[PDB]
RNA sequence: UGGAGAGUUUGAUCCUGGCUCAGGACGAACGCUGGCGGCGUGCUUAACACAUGCAAGUCGAACGGAAAGGUCUCUUCGGAGAUACUCGAGUGGCGAACGGGUGAGUAACACGUGGGUGAUCUGCCCUGCACUUCGGGAUAAGCCUGGGAAACUGGGUCUAAUACCGGAUAGGACCACGGGAUGCAUGUCUUGUGGUGGAAAGCGCUUUAGCGGUGUGGGAUGAGCCCGCGGCCUAUCAGCUUGUUGGUGGGGUGACGGCCUACCAAGGCGACGACGGGUAGCCGGCCUGAGAGGGUGUCCGGCCACACUGGGACUGAGAUACGGCCCAGACUCCUACGGGAGGCAGCAGUGGGGAAUAUUGCACAAUGGGCGCAAGCCUGAUGCAGCGACGCCGCGUGGGGGAUGACGGCCUUCGGGUUGUAAACCUCUUUCACCAUCGACGAAGGUCCGGGUUCUCUCGGAUUGACGGUAGGUGGAGAAGAAGCACCGGCCAACUACGUGCCAGCAGCCGCGGUAAUACGUAGGGUGCGAGCGUUGUCCGGAAUUACUGGGCGUAAAGAGCUCGUAGGUGGUUUGUCGCGUUGUUCGUGAAAUCUCACGGCUUAACUGUGAGCGUGCGGGCGAUACGGGCAGACUAGAGU
């Protein structure tokens, strides 16, 4: 399942822009709901879940598997809110955002999720594949002379690329350097408190 | 029974048992027949009662009727017999 | 007897397979004496991989193959090595060597400068 | 690489200490709701009673034969001709002890683990050496007849064999006496002499078809028996045992053995829990946990036990003999009343019990098994499908713009606020469904017929797939067919209005409701999730509230009224030694699956393959001797005189 909602009504709750720029956000940057305004009690456990729910309403993954993503990013070396973003970046619905080949998070999901992008040569459909160090993200050859794949074309300058990808020229192939550490991904949370949400 | 090899097998084993138990008898009345000649203290017929004994029971065991430590078992209890009399 | 025979141990679609030596008063996927050996017939020639010095022992003391394990035998080699044939060497074939991950993302990199 | 707390004793406080909750899990059930696919999974209670079909056969290359079919016939026109490929019934070989089900029994060498077998067995398979030799008498079937209601059965004639029985020769059968090797006491393996003995079988042939038979040395696999250590509650069960503990002479067995028997000795077990009572299949594993522990034994895989209840042998290499035999018992059914028949805890299925668990499905294509030289036949093992949100995993129910921030609902301090970029509207894209169409991989194989030096092998073809016209590819049409559930006083994310007036009712705790209820009922709003969400049942956590890791006992629960002493636990200084504990290292073992790591394959993931860790242990060999302990001494500080 999808959320398939308002999605200025969960940048409200959580104090935080999460698409990129908004103008129904900075008109009323409060909670909504006819109490909006009031004063709300800084609990430990809201700051623990909000930080969460920053993370899941970005990326657009319900919570039995946002919950298997950090069964295992507690489970690799390194740290765990290191990992979890990183495994959260993987998604191949979030590589199409960051090479500028959609608008929001919303319509990036749906570009993979019709069919509209091969990998090595494969034809995806699933929002959820994790793409591994040295993967081709080519577009379908069908896919071209196509209304939401031209308006990408002449907007690739606006949206910074970040370094652990990189976009070609005629062919809107996108290549994987490498799987992101910590200092290209985009930070509107602090990682710490989503380890700290799942050990209550 | 119920199984067309098993109506089968029924008629095979009855006759398999009696063909076992005249051999199995015909031992228990050669082997008792040397215990005689071997209580009275005769050494004459236990002598050559025991080569006809020894030789029934290795053919009862070629014919698989007894197994062969049986009848290797019973060989050496009534030659043991022999020599201490 | 000793048989050397096949244990399907895959999904549902996919039936992978192992050589496996084992009795023939057992069921599939038993206890196997010894493990030997690999099969899987959905690769598009197969894959297949017998230890060669292993089933050389067990041909050697009285271990009868079943029939399509017969035919691998004779694929790679060690059944006429035993008999004495002279199709002593492997006729077994890989499959076509692929251009590795690394190779096609140095491709791409040239293709746009 | 991994540990979270909150409420509640009081007017208030600090400790002690119970109760309760948030977390995770499930063979599940119930309530509301419900679109799809992948993949697992589904009688936990009555080991309760079972209608119907199926679940074990096969070989004419063992044998006599000719009931069915195809041929050679004579020829009635619907009967004769085994001579003849093929084959019902029958004899004979092998199989039927495997596979499949269930957890009633068992507190035991049943299981896990590591050994012993100088105390054993082992069909078919592989391999070394000899051999495959003379005869004999019958029988099933067939045919003719007697009894019986049936189930079935008696008699007379008649015919074979790889059926059966009797001889000749053949050491791993026995007995006596010797050598040569080894040790772990009985002994074991290998050889020699003398005296005794044991076997069998043929059939087929396009004319280098071919399959078998028997005695034995040695392998492989399977199995039996014995032993060490390990895993439940109960002392409000304290004396159990007489073939019981041991010996000798016999008997028995595949084998050791009171396993059995006759005599002789008077033992054997027990406070480290004998004897008894309650409960329970065991394990790899599964769930929880920071770990140590605690609960559990369900799918899958190993082992054990049982097949209507209780006993018993038989056949065979192998028997708890599920779809065998005999007897007794209970219960269904036939009968002419004399007598007979049956056992779903095989796969589906019905009744019943119950909170609750499915189709009287397809296929032998793949893999495993049985028989056969083989083609083949058999296989409810198995591969699959049907059904149930029962569980895990994945994806959809739209996306980008969009203020005059509309109508409506709700709230208001009557200015407005809020639902809310959410709708309206413009616009873009078809994943899944939907319609049309093409169409698999599982099959370097199974068969036939061409080329092959035989074995083998391909140029290369005819054909062979239950799932399946499915998965998947392509084409069409349009936002089109697709969202609910609990909660909102604190724990614990999320609040106002109206109805209600200790009533109706809520609730896990302590508490809420007695005319302004953030706790009851409704509406609006909100939060958490989302094809699910909640309740109940059950276990682990939180509980350091059984505490080894990791607690206490002056007054909170807790020092026996006090001493003496048995078993047990514990031990000062020092020299030497053994190397049991401890410790180092190495080989054997710790199955596979699951589990953690790393890559690889299904469009991702679940799932799956491979490699390495893990397997805390246990056995064998070789090192170390500080400490504990055993052995042989020394010393005076503790203790006693
Ligand atoms: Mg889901
Ligand atoms: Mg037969
Ligand atoms: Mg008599
Ligand atoms: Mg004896
Ligand atoms: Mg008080
Ligand atoms: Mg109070
Ligand atoms: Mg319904
Ligand atoms: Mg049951
Ligand atoms: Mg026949
Ligand atoms: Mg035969
Ligand atoms: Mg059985
Ligand atoms: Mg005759
Ligand atoms: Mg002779
Ligand atoms: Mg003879
Ligand atoms: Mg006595
Ligand atoms: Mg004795
Ligand atoms: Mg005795
Ligand atoms: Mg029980
Ligand atoms: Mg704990
Ligand atoms: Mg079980
Ligand atoms: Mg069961
Ligand atoms: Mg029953
Ligand atoms: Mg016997
Ligand atoms: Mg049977
Ligand atoms: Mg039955
Ligand atoms: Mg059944
Ligand atoms: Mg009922
Ligand atoms: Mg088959
Ligand atoms: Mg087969
Ligand atoms: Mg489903
Ligand atoms: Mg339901
Ligand atoms: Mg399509
Ligand atoms: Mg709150
Ligand atoms: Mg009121
Ligand atoms: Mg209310
Ligand atoms: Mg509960
Ligand atoms: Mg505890
Ligand atoms: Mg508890
Ligand atoms: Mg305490
Ligand atoms: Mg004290
Ligand atoms: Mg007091
Ligand atoms: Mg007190
Ligand atoms: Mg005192
Ligand atoms: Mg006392
Ligand atoms: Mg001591
Ligand atoms: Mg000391
Ligand atoms: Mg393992
Ligand atoms: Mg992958
Ligand atoms: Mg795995
Ligand atoms: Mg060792």
């Amino acid at each position: 399942a999808r959320y398939t909602g308002p999605v200025t009504r969960k940048s409200r709750r959580l104090r935080t822009d999460l698409v990129g720029g908004d103008q129904a956000f900075e008109k009323r940057p409060y909670p909504p709901g006819q109490h909006g305004r009031a004063r709300i009690k800084e609990s430990e456990y809201l700051l623990q879940l909000q930080e969460k729910q920053k993370a899941r309403f970005t990326y657009g993954v319900m919570e039995k598997q946002f919950r298997r993503y950090y069964e295992e990013a507690v489970r690799q070396p390194g740290k765990t809110g290191e990992e979890l973003l990183k495994i959260l970046e993987s998604r191949l619905d979030n590589v199409i955002y960051r090479a500028g080949l959609a608008r929001t998070r919303r319509m990036a999901r749906q570009l993979v999720s019709h069919g509209h992008f091969n990998v090595n040569g494969v034809h995806v459909n699933v929002p959820s594949y994790r793409v591994s160090q040295y993967d081709i993200v080519d577009v379908r050859d069908k896919s071209l002379n196509t209304v939401p794949f031209q308006i990408a074309r002449e907007t690739a300058g606006e949206r910074p690329i970040p370094s652990w990808l990189q976009v070609v020229g005629e062919r809107q192939r996108v290549l994987i350097h490498q799987l992101p550490e910590r200092a290209q991904i985009d930070v509107p949370l602090t990682e710490q408190l989503i380890v700290e949400y799942y050990s209550k | 029974a119920n199984i067309k090899s098993q109506q089968k097998r029924n008629r095979t084993n009855e006759r398999a048992r009696l063909r076992n138990k005249a051999v199995k008898s015909s031992l228990r009345t050669a082997v008792r027949a040397f215990r005689e000649a071997a209580h009275a203290g005769d050494k004459a017929k236990a002598a050559e009662l025991l080569a006809s004994t020894n030789r029934k029971l290795d053919k009862a065991a070629s014919k698989g009727v007894i197994h062969k430590n049986q009848a290797a078992n019973k060989k050496s209890a009534l030659a043991q017999a022999l020599n201490k009399l | 007897a000793v048989k050397i025979k096949l244990t399907r141990l895959g999904k549902i679609r996919n039936p992978q397979y192992r050589v496996a030596v084992a009795d023939a008063r057992t069921r599939r996927d038993g206890r196997a004496i010894e493990v030997i050996g690999r099969y899987h017939p959905k690769e598009e020639p197969s894959l297949i991989e017998i230890n060669s010095e292993r089933a050389q022992y067990w041909l050697s003391v009285g271990a009868q193959p079943t029939e399509p394990v017969l035919k691998l035998l004779k694929i790679t080699g060690d059944w006429q090595k035993f008999k004495g044939l002279p199709g002593a060497q492997g006729r077994l074939k890989v499959a076509a060597p692929k251009p590795s991950k690394l190779e096609v993302f140095n491709a791409a990199l040239a293709a746009a400068d």
